[PDB]
């Protein structure tokens, strides 16, 4: 007798599935009277055969398959590969052949990579460079860069944000207040999200500013000789006078120089008591390994006392 | 513990339409692995070990048990059959081997109006042409209608054949009533082609 044998067609298209990292995936195939007929899993891109019906072909011991009703065939993956994402390919033994197609993607958490970003960078001021920052992670992570302590950053419009976005962190002409420690960030919407630590340090000459150039002083009182320096590397401050002639540490003068953060000090010289020779000119002087810088202050007399005659 | 291919199986393969066409793939110590062919074309799967998947009946394995050869047999082989057919291995990841298959039409003729009249006594003159094989034809058949002919069957009959020329001359002398008939030209390596011939008086 015999019997009419049906079209076999898949119910619906294979539905997309997006899988975390490590764990298993399911792709499921629909079809409508297979009957005789014969349902295969295969990947594409590597055009391996994974499954016939309910046996495995293929070694891979992380793929399994299983079917319901001969309706619903779903092949298993187990413990997910970012090399197991990509197409693959739901086929019947047909006359001509059929198949259908989806998509396995795998998710990841963000990494930063140590290699491809930057460590710990020490520039002279003037220059430029650039912060780089580069993350693996599926999808692609997104890199802000933020300064620590809520520093705000400069676009090269002058525009001054709290974020920036971008693997790579373009400074040009950088400055002394950009020293200091950056945070890069790296997320995906896939927790966790991961940060690194990078901090950028500054070189610059030292920078004197005196608080006083000219100042007058009775004579047997007391004179201090105020200057402020900023440098780094850290500089030594020293007081010379007139040609260049260090000042002697005995006697009438006396130091004081004092760090107070920001790469600064504070070097005061204190004449006492003063007399004719003590007059004149001196130079408050910093040094650091980029070069030295001096300023000037003018130490003259004032009389005690002014007659109008 | 790990299986390879044999290397000597001859990637390229070129057949005739018609007669049918054989790939022949080997590997060294397969184990409780499997062997199958696919179509990269499509990706069509063809043949796991002894079994059939395709349901194009044309497709067949070919293993004698315990051999290391698995045979991918094409039964009527047509011209949209070109193309790229891969062994496959079912280790992870699975090693493959690209056979490429190409068929070609191979036409004999036989110079002369296809259908001859000439006049009894005078002498029939065939000659056959199998040009578009690619190998030389191994031998080549001379129908009478459907009998084979032998050169010892009738006087007077010459038949010269040449694998170098791919041709073969079949010459009948004096014809009579009795020698109409298709004449028919079946190279090996190539189609047929027939000649109908009528006499007079
Ligand atoms: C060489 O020179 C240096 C530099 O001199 C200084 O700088 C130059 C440029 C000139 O301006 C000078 O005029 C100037 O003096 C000398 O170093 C200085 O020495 C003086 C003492 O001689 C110190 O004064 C003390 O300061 C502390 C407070 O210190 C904080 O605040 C300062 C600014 O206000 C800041 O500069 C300090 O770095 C420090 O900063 C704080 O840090 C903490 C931690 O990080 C942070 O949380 C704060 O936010 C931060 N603050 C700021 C504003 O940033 C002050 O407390 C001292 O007062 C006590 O002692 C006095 C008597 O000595 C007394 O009158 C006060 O009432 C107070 O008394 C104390 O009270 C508490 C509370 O009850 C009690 O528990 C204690 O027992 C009690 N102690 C006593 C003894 O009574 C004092 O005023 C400068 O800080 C110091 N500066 C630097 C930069 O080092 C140096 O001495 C010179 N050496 C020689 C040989 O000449
Ligand atoms: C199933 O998933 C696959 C793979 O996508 C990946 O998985 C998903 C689950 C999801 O996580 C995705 O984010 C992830 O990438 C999908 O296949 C992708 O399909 C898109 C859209 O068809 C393709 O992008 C196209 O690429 C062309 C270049 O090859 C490009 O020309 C196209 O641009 C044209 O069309 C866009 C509109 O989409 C238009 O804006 C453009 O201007 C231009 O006209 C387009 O960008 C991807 O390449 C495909 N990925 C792969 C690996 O092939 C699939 O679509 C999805 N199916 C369903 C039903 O969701
Ligand atoms: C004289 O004879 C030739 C063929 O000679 C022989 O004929 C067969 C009956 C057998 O005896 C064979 O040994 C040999 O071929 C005739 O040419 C051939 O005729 C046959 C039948 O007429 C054709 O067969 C067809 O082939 C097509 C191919 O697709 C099939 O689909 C058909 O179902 C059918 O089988 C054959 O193609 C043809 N050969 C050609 C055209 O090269 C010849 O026709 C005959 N003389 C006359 C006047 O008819
Ligand atoms: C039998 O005939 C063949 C070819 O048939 C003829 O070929 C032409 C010369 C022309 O006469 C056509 O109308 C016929 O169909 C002969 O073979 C050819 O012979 C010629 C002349 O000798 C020669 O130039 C060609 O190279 C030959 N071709 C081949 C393929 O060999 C053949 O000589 C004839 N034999 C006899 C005994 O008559
Ligand atoms: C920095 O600027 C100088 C001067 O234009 C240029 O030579 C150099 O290529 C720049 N470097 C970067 C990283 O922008």
């Amino acid at each position: 007798p015999a019997e009419v044998i049906v079209d076999p067609k898949f119910s619906s298209p294979i539905v997309n599935m997006t899988a975390p990292v490590g764990r298993d995936a399911f792709l499921t195939c629909v079809v409508q009277d297979l009957g005789p007929y014969k349902v295969a899993w295969l990947r594409v891109d590597t055009q391996t055969i994974l499954t016939i019906q309910n046996h495995v072909i293929t070694k891979n011991q992380r793929i399994g398959i299983a079917n319901s009703e001969h309706k619903t065939w779903t092949m298993r993956i187990k413990d997910i590969k970012e090399s197991d994402k990509g197409w693959y390919m739901c086929q019947i033994n047909t006359d001509p052949m059929k198949s259908q197609m989806g998509y396995l993607d795998v998710v990841v958490p963000p990494d930063i990579l140590d290699y491809p970003t930057s460590t710990d960078m020490v520039v002279r001021e003037g220059s430029n460079v650039t912060l780089k920052c580069a993350a693996t992670g599926s999808p692609e992570p997104t890199i802000t860069w933020r300064r620590e302590s809520g520093v705000p950053i400069e676009l090269a419009t002058g525009e001054e944000v709290m974020s920036i976005e971008g693997t790579d962190l373009v400074i040009p002409n950088v400055r002394r207040h950009h020293m200091g420690a950056y945070l890069c960030i790296a997320s995906n919407g896939v927790p966790p999200s991961v940060s690194k630590r990078i901090t950028l340090v500054v070189h610059f000459p030292p920078m004197i500013t005196v608080q006083n150039q000219l100042i007058g002083a009775v004579e047997g009182k007391g004179v201090t000789l105020d200057c402020e320096s900023e440098a780094y590397p850290k500089s030594i401050n020293y007081w010379t006078r007139e040609r260049g002639e260090i000042v002697p540490p005995g006697g009438k003068y006396s130091a004081n120089v004092t760090e107070i953060g920001g790469y600064r000090n504070s070097m005061r010289l204190h004449i006492n008591p003063l007399t004719q020779a003590e007059f004149g000119s001196y130079r408050c002087v910093a040094k650091n390994s980029l070069g030295d810088t001096d300023g000037t202050i003018k130490l003259y007399r004032i009389p005690h006392h002014h007659h109008h005659h | 513990s790990q299986p390879y291919f044999d290397n000597s199986s001859r990637r390229e393969v070129t057949a005739t339409v018609g007669q049918a066409a054989l790939l022949h793939c080997r590997v060294r110590n397969l184990g409780d692995r499997a062997v199958s062919w696919i179509r990269k074309r499509d990706l069509h799967i063809l043949t796991v070990g002894i079994l059939t998947y395709t349901n194009d009946q044309r497709f067949q394995s070919l293993h004698s048990e315990g051999s290391d050869e698995w045979t991918l047999r094409i039964s009527s082989p047509q011209p949209r059959d070109s193309g790229t057919y891969e062994c496959q291995v079912s280790t992870e990841p699975k090693i493959s081997q690209g056979f490429r298959l190409n068929v070609v039409v191979s036409r004999a003729k036989i110079l002369g109006n296809a259908e001859l009249f000439i006049k009894s006594g005078s002498d029939i003159n065939l000659t056959c042409l199998a040009m578009q094989s690619p190998v030389p034809p191994s031998f080549i058949y001379w129908y009478k209608g459907k009998r084979v002919m032998n050169y010892s069957q009738r006087g007077g009959i010459n038949v010269i054949t040449e694998r170098s020329t791919r041709t073969s001359k079949l010459l009948i002398a004096k014809a009579t009533p009795a020698d109409s008939g298709n004449y028919t030209c079946s190279p090996s390596s190539s189609d047929s082609a027939s000649v109908v011939v009528h006499v007079i008086n």
